[PDB]
């Protein structure tokens, strides 16, 4: 089978994580 | 409650003349976490640069923890988490994706290169220190490599994977019956309250900045539950303390605490964010008025531990570390650099300072009375009353490091 | 009786919660606790945030329900977890650590952030320079550093070969680690070096056969050291002088959004917004906390006289050079400006001559000129030319002064009824004064500090410190600090020095303190234009045709301020707000009241 | 590398180091140092979720799964071998190539189980749809009008602030930020729509200052409900809260009560929720005195059980005086019998009651 | 065409604050429950059958029962579960092969689970091909259990909040049971 | 369901006998009679009121007590009058009108009449639409109510001093009245 | 019909055109004598009712919703005024229940809303103070033969 991916690894999105992947 | 006082020198009390003891692993400097990542393990180095130049090595007593083991890390963390710990590298990402995305690992906190090895520099070295005192070989001990609060119990937050403290505050818990953990870093020290909630053997007393700042805990009403009901104290400051009002705030309340609960010990982390141009922390405190907590808390006599923490701008944290290695040694610094490796790095008068910004300072009079009564309402509930152990070993390393640090280059 | 209370608390508290919408909510929680869903203590502590401030009504509220004063406080981060996944196993956890520890409550970011997340601290365009060359000293210090351990590892080992026999070299395998006590730093340099995937082969080499592999990786680790340098040194020049051109901009946080805040909230809006929330809130308690209505809602104070020597002097030079005022009218600016200060502040008008004099150094007869004569353009080319009836006191409190019977002989206290021009040029006057004033305050401990301030001699024989302003001149090494700001902004009406080299020549002689000595050539122009209205704007010169008049009379009678106040009141429109501005010679203190009577 | 293990290594390879490290090159000098220098085909949704993730695709059609959503679970360690389907083309093979009229087959399923032959047709029909997340249909939420959908699925309600614009995070000039009000924005001292000042409730005050002396200014923000202006001191309060939800102020009452039994511990009431206009039914009771409302009320000026009791102001001050006075009764009930009890479990009485006086 | 399931307002409520429970406060039920699909069904089915005396209602009572259930066996795995209990399903699927007996979700999952079903029945017999008689059939019998329900909402629903009782329906989940179950 | 409403077990004699001697003995209350519904009620006002210590208490009091004056006026010429004690009725009406003041049941007419009322209540809150929770108040009172009515069920019920016809609560009357009663 | 609703019994009539059922005269509410008669129609409380709202429902609740309103005063007997104005006169009938029960039968402004909270709260106050004051009096009547206070305060 194929698989994509997944492009982020966090649940939290970053949003609530500093120095984050995806808020700044 | 809250008197506003102007600021004072930094007096050296001769009362106390306490010999400190100076964990420095020379590795802990090798190690980085990414391209533009702000937790730099180097500042450790030029922190212990210039400390050596200064000759606070003769006053000093220089150690170097052996690295804590495998087993000894999991007396906190799940044995599920260090395992993952250990076998993760930046080439095996891609056979580790249901850990990542669990364990928050390698996304903000990056799985660098020696992962597991930074991380066991960290734990043998506030851990042995808590041994040192416990002893009594040494009435204070000086961890900066470590001092990681931000780190769960599976899980890695806040650049900290291992949370050493709570290795560090476990190893002091075997000989004295209570502990007292001091936070001064901008962050809430949720890593440390969280492990620590629901005892009353510990109490997590944390300044940081609320208002959805991370990790957005800490909030004036998180007292414990349990058995640790007032059990912990959090003061939620706001944005732009400064060095005058945050000593306002700081001594009152510390001098709280160790009149009704009496600590046999102090863990105080000398957290580097609330310095002023730190690239995440909004404090506007100076070095004077950061090493001042440091002073004070040592001024009462009972033995504690220093563990650095959290500094994420090299310059600043590097020059403050030194300041209160300084006071410490019952030695003020004088305001001059002495020539050390990492001299490009403090200008650009190159002085021993660390200059309060402009910003304008908001927590108001009537606020901080507000949050410092709350505290002291609750404070008057809280009247007193291969495994190593006490791991010990720990290796003289001055004999190999004088060489280093001491420069006579021109 | 007390029934009568009762039967009217609801009526005295329906009066203070004001709004219905309000005290809808005060009833919905009123009948929580009748239908025995609220308990007694939770109703007291709803009621407090009503009925707080009413002490003597909250107390019989109190007193009525019986409250008694003198767990459940879970706090809202923490949520506790079901028993099962408490169980997950830890190795090397003692008897003691389960007591202690916490396996049930947990809190986490995704929560207390509400899954919203966070707001990061802004930083400077400045501040984020310093952070890309923190960066960039590191990327060069670890990867030099990183490198040198390396070599003092291998160095060892070198040295170790050839003392061995040739046949003993055979033998010579390292363990990983090579001896060292790390076993990870040795392979992120030489995989650096060699190639990615190559070096990897280089380290099973390393380990399997030293004898012949560490020679040659030693040589190139020292090769790779020397380039790695030498591009250092390079970038050390580039990152200190860029580290100073944008340091002190970096801390200065207020300083650079100042210009454009100045000219924002220095207005006439803002100016009579500022005064007019100060007096709604003593009126306002009045309805609420019963403050009586007092005088006076904005005080200033004027500890040092030779300040206005110093603003005149500014607004001198400014007036001069200016090529808006056409020239025959700039001398009754100047002369304005002078004799408005020499009669309001009590300053004599010869004492200011002569230091506008001296100021004119450092770079022929006087009649009596009034400044009723200044505000009247017809008769100023005169001295160019040479060389309401049946009227009670029921207000009281509007005129101050009620100080004798009959007329007051000797006052110091002197009162100006003002227009809303005449009270903008007195807060454009006030608003120098406050700014300047700050400085001269500091300007002995600041005087002091920048003199002893010492080179670090390993700083001097290397070229490191910055010498830019020294040639320039901008630093206070030869003068008090601040007689040097003065000599500093007249240059900077004069339009010699750059806007951006003032600037940052206070912020290294203040640490940033005196942010706001950067719009002190826009105020001062803001400042003559508001003068120039009053000698245009022949209602509003009327106004101070009246106060001039009102200021040289030693002996005013009651009855005397009101005759003032009405002839005044007559002048400006039936809208306008007039101001009055109150003078106390003693204690030069200055208070302001807001005024909008009939 | 290669080498004769007796003889002397070939040297490894040339580095070819170009790095484009953060600075240019490593090994390289800066360049041209002009300023710095003062003098010179499947989809990428989920089909269960709708949401993004690590998908496990469909062969034959373009359909991808999460690793949990698909029925059962797949461990991403380990996988079935070689080609997978979806449960829906799984279907249609197994359907085709055999037996090939559904009928037929599904002929066989109703006749197969004929005691639950009220549900054949269902339960037949569900080996054919793929696996799907749960979302209540709309006639459920369309019930209650505060509940709406949010972007992913969530249960968002009045409560929930509507989302800042992505733009006015992160795009400010320095001097204002929007999300936080710390840098003396004075115009938040002001009522936009009608000018006048907001004013505290807690003090009474609106503390607006000075532009020459800032910090006499006291931060004020506004209920996100009642819009009452409160200061940020007077409700202790250390910052705005603009991300998280709507900041309910204190003075509004009460949505959720715990009460403690006092002798399980607690009693939890929690207020009703507010049903669609039409399906609401307000009812003023034909008592006055003593209507247990349950906590639902609407405040007249002067199967539904779903129903808002309408109570009138002046019925609130008999209730609440009524609970008062039977409380007041009670307590110096027990406290006179206590007093007196001691008397009960007393030849002579030597109270001194006579002396006293 | 449109089937129209009248759920009384008071089961319509509780569905939505499961809703809530799942997706905002992120939180599960206890799996294990102690009202499960089948005790529900089987007292229903107790209750009712000595209630009405004709025999054969007592036919179409029982199946509807009966049916019910494997029914429910079949859809819990397809669309009775949020995104956010998948892990949780998944568990048990994964300790039922090591006990090596069958999960059978009647007897794990609760009353709650059973009503989600419920809620989208008009979608799924919309969706396939019945007799019109068989659909009121359903829905009438549905609204029949519907009501029984409402009787008894007190003692299957209640309003107990997992931090306190810990006998509560919903548990809360770990930050690591969630970063699995959503990332 | 259907309202219970419990008349105390002496009551309900009182109200079967009397039902009795109308039909029967034909006789008819002298009107005004010497225990008015007014004083019997507004009494029980008065006692009532010294009992109970909540304020609401005291307000329901008088709310049912002050209804209950209000609704035997309406209620009076509509139900609770018998054939007999119709055609009595009528004259009143006629009496009224010929002094033109209006006329008020409540002062008049004794205080079984209003027993009448309280037995014919339960089936007239069927034909209400109130709610079950009002339903309960308006029988708490009732059923109260009745229990004051045995304390002084021998002074006005029960015929004290009953040799004289006066003290007896219906007096016989004409049969020639009667025939005119009957209507035919 | 041939019979009486309100006598019970077959009686001359005055009948309501609407309404096939008609009345004798005696059981009239507003006594109407024979000799004096209505004008043809003679419309019957209940059918007087439905002509007076018009047959609509939105008025008889808004009418009804009107006099609860209107009769704040006895608010308890709001719904039972409002009906007995519709239903037309019925004789007395002793109610089957109490029948029943026996074995044998023979025949078959703003003051003043401050004013009216004011007394009721001074109506409990003696009353919560006379209940208390017994108690006392009982506490010195717990001793024997005399009073412990042996006087009133
Ligand atoms: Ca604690
Ligand atoms: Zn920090």
């Amino acid at each position: 089978a194929r698989t994509k991916q997944t492009a982020r690894k966090s649940t939290g999105g970053k949003a609530p994580r500093k120095q984050l992947a995806t808020k700044a | 409650v809250y008197e506003a006082t102007p600021f004072d020198p930094i007096t050296v009390k001769p009362s106390d003349k306490r010999r400190v003891a100076y964990f420095y692993d020379a590795d802990v400097g090798n190690y980085a976490y990414g391209a533009g990542h702000p937790m730099k393990p180097h500042r450790i180095r030029m922190a212990h640069s210039l400390i050596m130049n200064y000759g606070l090595y003769k006053k000093m007593e220089i150690y170097r923890a052996k690295p804590a083991t495998k087993q000894e890390m999991c007396q906190f963390h799940t044995d599920e988490y260090i395992d993952f710990l250990s076998r993760v590298t930046p080439d095996n990402l891609e056979m580790f994706k249901r850990e990542s995305v669990k364990f928050n690992v390698g996304d903000d906190c990056p799985v660098f290169d020696g992962l597991y090895e930074y991380c066991s520099i960290s734990g043998g070295g506030s851990m042995e220190g808590a041994a040192r005192l416990n002893r009594g070989k040494c009435d204070v001990a000086v961890n900066y490599a470590g001092g990681l609060h931000h780190a769960k119990k599976s899980e890695a937050s806040g650049f900290c994977y291992l949370n050493d403290i709570v290795l560090g505050i476990i190893e002091l818990l075997r000989y004295h019956p209570r502990v007292l953990y001091i936070d001064i870093d901008v962050h809430h020290g949720d890593g440390v309250e969280e492990a620590f909630y629901t005892t009353d053997r510990v109490m997590t007393c944390s300044f940081h900045k609320y208002g959805e700042f991370f990790p957005g805990t800490g909030e004036l009403r998180d007292i414990g539950v349990g058995a640790g009901k007032n059990y912990a104290v959090n003061v939620p400051l706001r944005d732009g303390i400064d060095d005058a009002t945050y000593r306002s705030v700081f001594e009152p309340v510390i001098k709280k605490i160790m009149e009704w609960y009496q600590p046999s010990a102090v863990v105080l982390q000398c957290g580097g964010d609330s310095l002023s141009g730190d690239r995440l922390g909004c404090f506007n405190l100076s070095m004077e008025g950061h090493a001042n907590c440091v002073n004070y808390v040592k001024s009462f006599g009972i033995p504690m531990m220093v563990v650095g923490g959290g500094g994420y701008t090299m310059r600043n944290v590097a020059r403050t570390w030194c300041f209160e290695t300084g006071l410490l040694n019952n030695v003020v610094l004088d305001k001059d650099l002495p020539y050390n490796e990492y001299y490009e790095y403090y200008g650009p008068d190159y002085k021993l300072s660390v200059r309060p910004s402009n910003m304008f300072n908001v927590n108001t009079p009537e606020y901080l009375d507000k949050v410092m009564t709350n505290i002291f309402a609750n404070l008057e509930n809280t009247k007193y009353a291969a495994e190593d152990l006490g791991d010990v070993e720990e290796d003289s390393a001055e004999a190999k490091d004088t060489k280093g640090g001491s420069q006579y280059a021109r | 009786i007390s029934l009568n209370e009762e039967v009217t608390f609801f009526e005295k508290a329906k009066r203070y919660i004001g709004n219905k919408h309000l005290y809808t909510e005060f009833l919905k929680i009123l009948n929580l606790y009748s239908q025995d869903i609220l308990d007694l203590d939770d109703l007291v502590e709803k009621v407090d945030f009503y009925l707080g401030s009413n002490k003597e009504l909250f107390t019989w509220f109190k007193n009525f329900v019986g409250y008694q004063e003198k767990c459940e406080a879970f706090g809202p981060s923490y949520k506790r977890l079901p028993k099962s996944d408490t169980f997950m196993p830890c190795s090397g956890r003692d008897d003691m650590c389960w007591e202690v520890l916490n396996d049930e409550w947990v809190g986490h970011p995704v929560w207390a952030s509400e899954d919203s997340g966070f707001i990061a601290h802004r930083k400077n365009q400045y501040e984020e320079t310093l952070f890309k060359i923190e960066e960039e000293r590191h990327e060069y210090d670890f990867y030099i550093e990183s490198n040198l351990r390396t070599i003092q590892c291998l160095e060892t080992i070198v040295n170790k070969i050839e003392n061995m026999t040739e046949n003993e070299k055979a033998n010579f395998k390292l363990p990983p680690g090579l001896g060292h006590t790390s076993m990870t730093i040795y392979k992120k340099v030489i995989r650096k070096v060699y190639d990615k995937e190559r070096g990897f082969e280089i380290i099973d080499a390393l380990h399997e056969h030293p004898a012949v592999t560490a020679p040659v990786v030693l040589k190139r680790l020292k090769q790779k050291d020397e380039e790695w340098r030498r591009a250092q040194r390079e970038w050390n020049k580039v990152w200190r002088e860029l580290e100073q051109k944008v340091f002190f901009k970096s801390l200065d946080h207020l300083g650079l959004t100042f210009k454009q805040a100045d000219k924002k909230l220095l207005t006439t809006k803002q100016l009579i917004s500022e005064i007019s929330s100060i007096k709604v809130d003593q009126t306002n308690k009045k309805i609420h906390w019963l403050t009586p209505k007092p005088k006076s809602q904005l005080d200033f104070d004027f500890p040092d006289k030779n300040i206005f020597y110093d603003i005149l002097c500014l607004a001198d030079t400014f007036i001069t050079h200016t090529t808006a005022y056409s020239n025959p009218d700039k001398e009754r600016l100047k002369d304005l400006l002078k004799y408005f200060i020499s009669l309001f502040f009590s300053i004599s008008f010869e004492k200011i001559e002569e230091s506008l004099y001296s100021h004119k150094q450092n770079v022929p007869y006087q009649q009596e000129m009034s400044l009723l004569d200044i505000l009247h353009r017809s008769r100023y080319q005169k001295l160019k030319r040479s060389n309401e009836a049946k009227n009670p006191w029921l207000t009281g409190n509007l005129v101050e002064e009620a100080n004798s019977q009959g007329i007051i002989q000797n006052r110091s206290i002197f009162n100006l009824f003002a227009n809303t021009n005449i009270y903008i040029f007195f807060r454009h006057w006030t608003t120098i004064y406050e700014r300047l004033l700050e400085i001269k305050q500091m300007n002995e401990r600041v005087t002091k500090e920048i003199n002893t301030r010492s080179t670090v001699t390993f700083a001097k024989d290397l070229d490191l410190l910055s010498s830019q302003l020294s040639e320039m001149g901008l630093d206070f090494v030869g003068e008090d600090a601040y007689k040097q700001v003065l000599r500093l902004s007249r240059r900077l009406i004069n339009g010699d020095l750059e806007h951006q080299w003032f600037e940052e020549s206070l912020r290294q002689a203040y640490n940033n303190k005196a942010f706001k000595l950067y719009t002190i050539d826009k105020v001062t122009q803001s400042l003559v234009k508001h003068a120039h209205t009053l000698m245009t704007d022949a209602k509003t010169a009327e106004i101070m045709a009246l106060f001039v008049k009102d200021r040289n009379a030693s002996t005013t009678s009651a009855k005397d301020q009101i005759i003032y106040r009405l002839q005044v009141r007559s002048h400006m429109s039936n809208t306008e707000n007039m101001f009055r501005i109150e003078f106390d010679k003693r204690t030069l203190h200055v208070s302001i009241q807001y005024i909008a009577l009939d | 590398l290669e080498k004769d293990s007796k003889g002397n290594i070939i040297k490894l390879n040339e580095p070819s180091t170009i790095s484009e490290d953060s600075k240019v090159s490593v090994t390289g000098l800066p360049l041209n140092k002009g300023p710095s220098e003062k003098i010179k085909e499947n989809e990428d949704f989920c089909s269960a979720c709708n949401q993004s993730g690590s998908f496990l695709c469909c062969d034959t059609c373009p359909k991808s799964f999460h690793f949990l959503c698909l029925d059962p679970p797949i461990d991403p360690n380990n996988l079935p071998k070689g080609d997978w389907h979806c449960n829906e083309c799984k279907f249609k093979i197994f359907i085709n190539n055999s037996m090939a009229t559904l009928k037929k087959i599904e002929s066989n399923f109703i006749k197969q189980n004929n005691n639950v032959k009220i549900f054949a047709k269902l339960l037949f029909n569900i080996d054919s749809h793929n696996p799907k997340q749960f979302q209540l249909p709309n006639y459920i939420k369309e019930t209650f009008p505060a509940v709406k959908t949010g972007s992913r699925g969530q249960y968002s309600d009045e409560n929930d602030k509507i989302p800042l614009t992505d733009r006015q995070l992160f795009n400010t000039s320095y001097g204002q930020s929007i999300t936080k009000l710390d840098s003396y924005n004075p115009d938040t001292h002001i009522d936009s729509n009608s000018g006048k000042f907001l004013i505290c409730y807690k003090c009474n005050q609106t503390r607006l200052g000075s532009w020459s002396h800032p910090e006499n200014s006291r931060l004020i923000m506004t209920c996100d409900y009642c819009q009452t202006p409160w200061h940020l001191d007077c409700v202790p309060r250390a910052s705005f809260k603009n991300l998280g939800s709507k900041w309910k102020c204190p003075l509004h009452s009460p949505t959720k009560v715990y009460k403690k039994i006092h002798h399980v511990n607690y009693k939890v009431w929690k207020k009703q929720r507010l049903i669609n206009k039409k399906n609401q039914l307000y009812y003023e009771p034909l008592q006055k005195i003593g209507y247990q409302n349950n906590g639902n009320i609407q405040i007249i000026p002067t199967n539904q059980d779903f129903k808002i009791t309408q109570i009138d102001e002046n019925s609130i001050k008999y209730d609440f005086f009524d609970k008062i006075y039977k409380s007041k009764m009670v307590q110096k009930r027990k406290l006179f019998q206590f007093q007196e009890s001691l008397i009960d479990k007393l030849g002579s009485q030597n109270g001194n009651s006579e002396d006293n006086m | 065409p449109k089937i129209s399931l009248q759920i009384p307002i008071k089961l319509k409520s509780v569905l939505v604050d499961d809703w809530e429970y799942v997706t905002k406060d992120k939180k599960i039920c206890r799996l294990p429950a102690d009202v499960t699909v089948e005790m529900v069904l089987n007292k229903y089915e107790h209750e009712v059958s000595q209630e009405l005396e004709s025999p054969g209602s007592q036919s179409q009572l029982s199946e509807y029962c009966a049916g019910l259930k494997l029914y429910f066996d079949k859809c819990l795995g397809n669309m009775l579960l949020y995104r956010l209990e998948r892990l949780q399903y998944d568990e048990l699927l994964k300790k039922s092969s090591k006990d090596q007996k069958p999960l059978v979700p009647i007897r794990i999952y609760g009353a709650i689970h059973l009503l989600r079903l419920i809620s989208v029945l008009p979608e799924l017999i919309s969706s396939t091909t019945m007799d019109l008689q068989s659909c009121q059939l359903l829905i009438k019998q549905t609204e029949d259990f519907l009501v029984w329900l409402l009787m008894h909402v007190d003692e299957y629903f209640n309003d107990k909040d997992p931090n306190r009782s810990d006998d509560a329906l919903y548990v809360n989940t770990s930050s690591q049971y969630e970063g699995v179950a959503l990332g």
